[PDB]
């Protein structure tokens, strides 16, 4: 549930 | 026929003229009256009638009637009279191909909506009918039929692939394949669309006609029409997953096609193409087929990762598709880099080099994203460049533009392993300094990015944070006042992950001073059944564990809500078990974390917990959880029980009678964690019961002996099993001791490998006691016991004298000449240890 610009 | 009351129909046509009024408050009060009429049954007959029969009317008025009717099918279809219904159903199909495209849309939306709400087995004339209509010589009838069929395949794919309707796919699919050839591009796209529903299900009708399908797809390669192309692309992506084989032969052709599409002007098509690379990459044959094209591909992906000019606008003041070309290309790049490892850099690095440093920010930004994306699998190849880059990125954390600030936080977190493996002062110190600033950035995106990157960094850094701790909490706690909603959640993660990373170092009044108040403040205000007590439990669970005894002031309210939830849950699980149709099954993850937090306080506060245990039915509840059928639950309670046992056995002993037999049944290594924690908790209660344990020993022991001799058991179950046996024989040697010859060997083998600690001690006292009582168990396998005793570096003196007596007891039994020969089969370090330490 953190920041992930790939998902 | 059916005739409508003309006096009452002039009435409806007025309402329909008023629904089209500009005036907001007319519209308001007219619609509440149209809602009113639903109450009565015929009314819907007037609507379908205005639509399909009243040609003396305005088309918008007619279409509006059908749409209103349509909405009355969505709500209130159970209330439809079967004559109104049947009038509608028939009246739709006569006008499915109306000459007006607005009417035909409306009629079509009704059909699909009625078919969707009032299910398909209740309209079984329809499919057959729609098929026959594809053949219609009238084009508009054909298009209408197909548009409806399309939405139907989308909505109802599982029901059609079922006997419910007598396998109507076997006729329609081959029928559809025929229509890939049709003059019209709309009819072509419908046909492909329908068929694509049934690819991934491996629908029989289609798998057998695969070759017609593929040949037919391939024949549409060169279509000008985006909607056709879009559907070809979807088709090829899905095939790839289910029927790799049939298209492997043509790969390079396909791949060059997709590469074109991946660049298509029209971003819908582009995105659909892009999915290809991503799902292709998860295929073991991938690596070879593709390599030829990496050259051409990489830049297509990388060029796809710039924000568009429109993307940028929606991001100034989530406000944008959760899936798009940027994310997809970027995600593809990550998977590629995990396949092609460093083989990828020659195709990337030069691009990076000019993107990162490029002067327009959108471009520099995509540079950073790339650098992030490739990080995981190109790590080794990137080491040499990092000393230039990591400092460059720490710079960009203060860039004027927020979209550069936030992606930078992310990309830095992807190299956190490397940074932390350096001199802390060159890379880690100034990194952590800038992150901490950004955590309080004015922009929400940057906060989320920064807080997440920090939490990530914290995991990799572990004990290296202890210097900055004071400075870290200042920032984290202050952020409580700023952060709301999504960012607040990331923040609890950040604090949890901190406590896990430094542990006890965080126990200092000044730290607990600033930290705890705002947490317990937040603990209350958010309500049982709230999205956010789940991340906050896990936050407090971590903290409580790190804070140890320093937690105490704060734990009454935490205990109470935990017990409460465990109960509240079992309440529901009961109901749901008896009346599953009226009662919502519960969510056990809530319980599992509560038990784990309670278990956390039991180790942490130790004895001081006791009185809260007294005041609560914690033990009944646990009793219930130990029989719960989900293993994670049984496992979290045995864990809790072992703790409570140590913390305050006095409140537990009452319930032992009941527990030991449940513990007894759960000694089954199919579920390892439960078997582990059960084995553990019987060990721990052995020590507290002492001699009174002996009634219960028969019900566990053969199963423990079972487990320790039973091969391919993970290291740390055996360790716990050995331990627990030892601890039983410590308190009831008479019953355990006779079993000694069966477990002595794997027992030694398993515990000769563990650190001198309290479990080792308590267990070895056990073996010694049992050896005193059955000195013949060990004589066969005595070298194993020598080995285990020589594993102790510095044992307690009593225990040291115990080994001493045993070792010499044996050397005397066998005599000096036998002993010497025995010990010649000892490795030097062992032989010499025993000779020096125990004098033997």
């Amino acid at each position: 549930t953190r920041f992930n610009p790939l998902a | 026929e059916w005739k409508p009351d003309e006096q009452g129909l002039q009435q409806i046509l007025q309402l329909l003229k008023e629904s089209q009024s500009p005036d907001t408050t007319i519209q308001r009060t007219v619609q509440q009256k149209l809602e009113q009429l639903n109450q009565y049954p015929d009314f819907n007959n007037y609507l379908i009638f205005v639509l399909t029969k009243l040609k003396s009317e305005d088309e918008p008025t007619r279409s509006l009637s059908g749409l209103i009717l349509k909405n009355n099918v969505k709500a209130h279809f159970q209330n439809f009279p079967n004559g109104v219904t049947d009038f509608i159903k028939s009246e739709c199909l006569n006008n499915i191909g109306d000459s007006s495209p607005l009417i035909r849309a409306t009629v079509g939306i009704l059909i699909t909506t009625i078919a969707s709400k009032g299910e398909l087995q209740n309209w079984p004339d329809l499919l057959p009918k729609l098929c026959s209509l594809l053949d219609s010589e009238d084009y508009n009838t054909c298009e209408g039929a197909f548009g409806a069929l399309q939405k139907i395949c989308e909505d109802s794919a599982e029901i059609l692939d079922s006997d419910v309707l007598d396998r109507p796919l076997n006729i329609m699919i081959p029928k559809f394949l025929q229509f890939f050839k049709h003059s019209s591009p709309k009819i072509r796209s419908h046909a492909v669309a329908c068929v694509n529903q049934f690819i991934i299900s491996r629908t029989q009708a289609l798998m057998l006609h695969i070759d017609s399908f593929i040949e037919n797809l391939f024949a549409l390669a060169g279509d000008e029409e985006p909607e056709v192309r879009k559907n070809v692309c979807r088709a090829l992506v899905m095939l790839l997953e289910v029927r790799m084989d049939r298209l492997l032969p043509h790969m390079h052709n396909i791949v060059e096609y997709m590469l074109q599409r991946t660049q298509d002007q029209d971003e819908n098509v582009a995105l659909e193409a892009c999915e290809f690379w991503l799902t292709l990459a998860e295929q073991p044959i991938c690596k070879d087929v593709l390599v030829r094209h990496l050259p051409k591909l990489i830049p297509v992906l990388v060029n796809g990762m710039k924000y568009s000019d429109i993307d940028i606008i929606l991001l100034k003041g989530d406000t944008i598709s959760d899936w798009n070309l940027r994310k997809c290309s970027a995600a593809a790049l990550d998977v590629l880099a995990n396949v092609y490892r460093d083989e990828l850099l020659p195709h990337i690095l030069p691009l990076l080099k000019e993107l990162l440093f490029h002067h327009e920010w959108v471009v520099k930004e995509s540079g950073i994203l790339v650098l992030g994306a490739i990080a995981e699998g190109c790590m080794q190849g990137m080491i040499p460049y990092l000393p230039e880059l990591i400092p460059h990125l720490i710079q960009c954390l203060s860039d004027k533009k927020a979209l550069v600030r936030s992606i930078t936080c992310w990309t830095l977190s992807r190299y956190a392993h490397w940074v932390v493996s350096q001199p802390p002062d060159t890379y880690l110190k100034p990194l952590m300094t800038e992150l901490l600033k950004r955590i309080l950035d004015s922009n929400k995106r940057v906060q989320e990015a920064a807080c997440s990157a920090f939490a990530t960094l914290e995991e990799e850094a572990c004990t290296e944070l202890v210097p900055y701790l004071a400075y870290i909490l200042d920032t984290l706690v202050f952020a409580f006042s700023k952060y709301q909603h999504k960012n607040l959640l990331i923040l609890y993660d950040a604090i949890g992950t901190l406590a896990d990373s430094v542990g006890h170092h965080l126990n200092k009044p000044e730290y607990i001073q600033m930290l705890m108040p705002p947490l317990i403040q937040k603990w209350n205000m958010l309500k049982d059944e709230d999205k956010d007590l789940f991340p906050l439990l896990e936050c407090l669970s971590s903290v409580a564990t790190a804070l140890q005894s320093g937690f105490l002031p704060y734990c009454e309210p935490v205990y109470q809500r935990c017990v409460n939830l465990v109960q509240k849950t079992l309440a529901q699980a009961m109901l749901n078990n008896a009346q599953p149709d009226q009662y919502e099954a519960p969510d056990k993850d809530f319980m599992i974390v509560a038990l784990d937090l309670l278990s956390g306080l039991a180790e942490g506060l130790g004895g001081n917990i006791e009185q809260l245990v007294a005041r609560s039915n914690i033990l009944t509840l646990m009793y219930q959880c130990m029989q719960d059928k989900m293993p994670e639950v049984r496992q979290s309670s045995f864990a809790l029980l072992g703790d409570l046992t140590k913390a305050c056995f006095q409140h537990v002993k009452p319930c032992i009678a009941d527990f030991m037999p449940i513990l007894g049944t759960n000694l089954n290594p199919e579920f390892i964690s439960v078997c582990n924690n059960a084995t553990w908790a019987i060990g721990e209660i052995s020590i507290q019961m002492g001699i009174e344990m002996q009634p219960y020993i028969p019900m566990v022991l053969h199963q423990l002996v079972e487990i320790i001799n039973r091969p391919n058991t993970p290291k740390t179950l055996l360790e716990n099993t050995a331990i627990t046996i030892g601890r039983l024989g410590y308190v009831c040697p008479q019953e355990v001791a006779p079993m000694l010859q069966q477990f002595i060997r794997p027992w030694c083998t398993s515990l000769r490998n563990i650190r001198d600690n309290e479990e080792k001690d308590s267990a070895f006292r056990g073996i010694c006691t049992m050896i005193s009582v059955n000195p013949s168990g060990v004589i066969q396998d005595f070298i194993f016991f020598c080995d285990a005793v020589a594993s102790w570096i510095n044992p307690k003196d009593d225990l040291r004298d115990m080994f001493c007596k045993i070792l010499h007891g044996f050397k005397n039994q066998v005599g000096d000449e036998n002993w010497r020969r025995f010990s010649d089969q000892f490795p030097l370090p062992l032989k010499e240890r025993l000779a020096a330490f125990y004098g033997v």
